[PDB]
């Protein structure tokens, strides 16, 4: 199945999406972008974009906040895709495995993060002496060391993934526990919601969550509408609002 | 000695990578160092105390969020002029600046970008990934990669032509605005979410017959709740984990027992797709 | 048909619902509760349950406000439920019939609060003396005497109800007038409604009407969504209007 | 002397009934006493000036809302130990702050639990008792007698511990937020209900052909109204017993020109279903 | 076909939309009432009030400011009903010859204007002798020599549109380009509408517009609706902004 | 010399017909003349100096709109009496106020009545011509010349009893109040007149199979977008169009390019309905 030009563009696509786990600036660290370009790769599009959709609506409330380290979207959303576009399985099975592999993250992404100090306790040795391109082949030089620890493990499973010892112990869930976990996926969801609501959680703006609510019952807005609904609310709110006219 | 306009476009294009080497000691601390290696470049030549400061730049923490660190580095490349050229004499408070805008920017930074932008654009291009295929990694990868470079170049640029003067001036009002209109977006947005974008089914049937030539009028528990709201129980599920969430919980830990009761649910007839 | 273990629990919910018409505590001076606790009592629920959401929206407005005596919603919500759940008749017949109900109503209960002072007369020659038994015990006893002239009617009713001098002169209505009071029945509510509206009219609280009107064309929230925008729009309404700002 | 915490856990059960004996003479009257028992169970032995308090409770009216009543009932038990205990002078004043309470609560209670409390509530459960069965009269009993018991407990309670100080505090500013809140939803839900909660056809053909095979393509006037708003006949009638109500008709003689119409007018062709 | 007491009726609603196009009172001088007006004289009405309400949706934003006159939606709604009512077009036909006609228009409209000065230089003449009659007869013959150029190229064209030289060169057109001109129907409205939003222009009033935006995309108002919301928003607003309450 | 209440009666009447005779070298101002000859009727015999105002009021401009006009007519009026019988001396003053009250009352007027009155009346009685028959183009005749009726008797008779004094007073504040309400309604109307009340349309196909036994499942540009939003393409047309006029271009040569582009469009299969 898998070809050795399959290889390379997995262990490249998992690179790009081990620099963006601790980088966070363009998002490869999250299970769309990591979900579309492995789905590119290894065959058909749209089953691998349906996965992406699905691994975010977990995966938002993700965040990394002053050394709380977030479960790592970017290793549970390329493991999760190769065993689903590659071997021959549903989306929720791969939905519910990612749980265990975004468990991996966050402590293979520690381990990462602490060993990192070796790359600053050979900065300070630079910076007594200069130049400064001895900084700047530092710093980024922690960066392949990164992308090589979510990207080893994208190619040791889409290597093992192509044999009948696992292929065919995946299949004695049983078809109960499978359909038990598309369930719960309906479920886990809201749980990467309240990690957001509690961020942005002020006890006079909860009306605007209600509102929100109510609004989705019973309406046929997209996302975009009620993304663009908000914003004309808040700029109106931020309009009128008299805190910010007069003392 | 005059920082060149491209040595600013530089700035901007060594800055996106910002994030390190994020390490456990000294987080996010080289990452600076090597965002302004252009400024050291040429407003210093090789000598003993004008190569010192690097030793400055890792002096210290400089811990947070990769998004809101454009003025702080436009405001630090301003104080170097006043070091380097006026030589106005100034060294602790260099990193003074430094960590007295690491608090007010770590909190107002985080409950919007990893707040009302990163998740907000996630959904809106996550409701469309499911049904869509290249509008809904595609309006995310287009509309968030915007709003982090509009806030890092007008950053960057705005907070280095405004020294410390215009540090105190816009760290008051402003802000205040600009959080409590993202948290008005999303918290309408997450209100939609939690009732629509989530699935929870209960088949337990309540009332027979069954008139009408054949139609079995079935009426199971999710009627009558949807007679009420059509998204209650996830929002009564979302009220039960937020509660959850402020005693420290790990969510890997709240995940696994939604995972066991869609198991234990389903077995017995309580949830069911 | 109405059997003597009917007729005691009959004249025990008509004795609960008198209680409440004085009394203006937990509704069951309300053709809701008043009728869905007959509806039990006499037979099929549905069918009771009904005709007291229908009789509701014409009962909506029909307050006390200072010595301007209600219609008493709670004698017209017994006896015409029996006249509808016992004796074989319809929906809009009952509600057509319960408006003269109604009109006995106050008549009725303003003789009762009227020769009521003999307990009042009764109650200062208690306060002169103690102790306060004599009045836990007067108190009371005012109220045994309200609720047995709203359940003695509806003893009168459910024992005069089944035999054919009045079964067959309900038929002579004739048929062109009940369907002539269905039709009446979606226009008198209208009059519930603007008794209620009437009393919390603010010339610049309109807007908020006509918002809630046009909403309702072309919508479709329910009574609860309908009523939590409600709420909504008023806590921020209060939130802004820097009448409650500034000094 | 002390009342006991659980003095108060009584006059809250006592005053649940609280309405009389409504009598015309003295409205509520006897109401405040039986309300008040408990207090002057253990506040007094049996004696001759210590019980004349019973014939001060019954001086006058206190003609006021059932639920509005807990502040008052807490402002007058206070009074009594600072009569009782801290024996300072107070006989009319005791009176003259019911009847200061009378006046503004009798007419700020009333447009809210019979205004936006009670036909909300009603409303609420009322939509739903025509298709539901127990979500109709049941979301009404559970909903609105909490909200009664909500303004007894912590009236009650809350106008105990605050005397006559925060009498004229909290008469100020606070009941004009609560009831301008008020007539909001309860002027928002009234806009819906006379919209769709209301019945009303003109079955009086204005137009033939009738093309398409055998369509008929019928439009009677209630199509040319409904394609402005779909609600304008009720909405009109609400104008006309709006403004008939104000002249203190008798709505017992406006449902009966309702119930002329609805023959007379179904007998020509002008009303019909 | 058109007889003769159809003519003289066509010229005198001519006249009636000829008043208007300058007094700008009763709006004959828009393409709605000078379209009906013309459909019930000449034949079938609702084949004439539908080219009516489609030329309106062009002819907002078509006003005269100080000295900068229309385009004359009062020319190009009479000669484009007579060429479709009377002969034997389809409405996108006409809608789109419309628009030569206006251009017509404000070139008649400013020759009419411009000679009108000798009604004025014959007024000065009046003043310094009274008595006013002299004005109040030249004020009103100055309406009827433009009413009389809005009205005779009306009369020009239905006496020869009922010929087959003229009939015969209107089908020439192609197919191919009727079709898209009916479709250019559809977008050329837009032009009428950036008109107006150039007027009302606002930028803190601009989330009024993409919130009356999106609430059009998802949500099925008329426009009587959406007509009386912007009036609640609107009254609602000023209530709120505390521009109004202090100094 | 106390001019008679139906006087203003028929000033009313015969303002009308206020715009001329409009003219270019003077406008509208014999159209003014006109609307005082009843006042000047009563107010003077045929005299040398009684008779020598109708020359000043065709001394200049008066170049406004007609419905704001009432006000200045009213006060114009009232001025007169001040220099019949009250005699007090003015002559350059009278065509003063014409002139101040020209200005703002010239721009203040067009962005209401040709702003968020002509064409919200305009479409909201067009949405109906198309479909209905008599309430589009009756909706518009009866709503819009009542609000210019109740603009100019309500104008003239209020503008008449207050004199200068009042000028200076309403005119601040109250038309500010009334041009930001207007430009809220006209602003909500043209954001759903754009989307819902224009066609453009993209046949181009982008997408095959097409399965579950032959639906052909065809997926055309116009979906992907109608995926975002239902009305996309003329909003962005619409601010093509919106940037295009602020330079001053004439509508009828963009109606052209829309002529030309709904032709080349349709031949290329880009556009179609
Ligand atoms: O808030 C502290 C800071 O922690 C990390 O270093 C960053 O990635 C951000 O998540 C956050 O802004
Ligand atoms: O407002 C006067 C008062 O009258 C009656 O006594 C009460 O039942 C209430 O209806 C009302 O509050
Ligand atoms: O604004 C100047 C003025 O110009 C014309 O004379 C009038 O018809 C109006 O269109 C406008 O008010």
């Amino acid at each position: 199945e898998i070809t050795t030009l399959q290889i390379v563009l997995v262990f490249i696509v998992a690179c790009i999406a081990g620099m963006g786990s601790i980088l966070d600036e363009f998002q490869f660290h999250r299970p769309l972008i990591a979900c579309t370009l492995v789905g590119i790769v290894l065959g058909d599009m749209k089953t691998g974009i349906i996965i992406g959709g699905t691994l975010e609506m977990i995966a938002l409330g993700w965040m990394n906040i002053g050394a709380a380290v977030a479960p790592d979207a970017a290793l549970a959303s390329i493991i999760s895709t190769i065993l689903v576009i590659a071997g021959h399985q549903s989306i929720g099975a791969g939905i519910a495995l990612a749980i265990p592999l975004a468990a991996a993250g966050q402590v293979l992404t520690i381990i990462v993060r602490t060993i990192t100090v070796a790359f600053q306790h050979a900065a300070d040795k630079a910076a007594d002496n200069g130049n400064l391109t001895a900084i700047s082949w530092i710093h980024v030089s922690s960066l392949f060391l990164q992308a090589m620890r979510v990207a080893i493990p994208a190619v040791i499973v889409a290597l093992s993934v192509g044999t009948s010892e696992v292929q065919n112990m995946l299949n004695a869930i049983p078809e109960v526990v499978t359909n038990g976990l598309n369930i719960a996926g309906g479920m886990i969801v809201v749980v990467g919601y309240a990690m957001v609501i509690n961020m942005m959680r002020a006890g006079y703006l909860m009306p605007f969550f209600y509102l929100g609510f109510v609004t989705a019952a019973f309406t046929n807005f997209n996302l975009v509408a009620l993304g663009v609904i908000g914003t004309v609310m808040a700029v109106l709110y931020i309009q009128l609002s008299p805190k910010y006219n007069r003392v | 000695k005059k920082l060149t306009q491209s040595d600013i476009r530089g700035v901007f294009l060594r800055s996106n990578l910002f994030q390190g080497s994020w390490n456990f000691e000294r987080m996010q601390a080289l990452g600076f160092c090597f965002s302004m290696v252009p400024a050291i470049r040429r407003l210093y030549p090789e000598n003993n105390e004008a190569r010192k400061q690097a030793i400055r730049r890792h002096l210290e923490f400089f811990n947070t969020q990769p998004f809101v660190a454009a003025p702080i580095l436009g405001v630090t490349l301003a104080l170097e002029e006043q070091r380097a050229n006026g030589a106005e004499i100034d060294d602790g408070a260099i990193n003074g600046i430094k960590v007295g805008l690491m608090g007010p920017l770590a909190g107002v930074g985080d409950p919007i970008f990893w707040g009302t932008v990163r998740p907000v654009f996630a959904a809106l291009g996550a409701g469309i990934a499911m049904s869509g295929s290249l509008l809904g990694p595609l309006l995310f990868f287009i509309l968030f990669n915007l709003v982090r470079l509009a806030t890092r170049y007008y950053g960057v640029a705005y907070g280095y032509s405004k020294g410390i003067d215009i540090v105190k001036d816009m760290g008051g009002g402003f802000l205040q605005k600009l959080t409590e209109g993202a948290s008005i977006l999303g918290l309408f947005v997450m209100g939609a979410l939690v009732n629509k974008w989530t699935h929870v089914n209960i088949p337990l049937v309540v009332s027979r017959i069954t008139d009408q030539t054949g139609k079995e009028h079935v009426t199971t528990v999710q009627t009558i709740l949807d007679q009420l709201m059509p998204g209650l129980v996830p929002l009564l599920l979302t009220f039960a984990c937020m509660w959850l969430l402020r005693k420290k919980v790990n969510p890997l830990w709240i995940i696994v027992g939604f995972f066991v009761i869609g198991i234990a649910g389903y077995a017995c007839g309580l949830l069911g797709l």
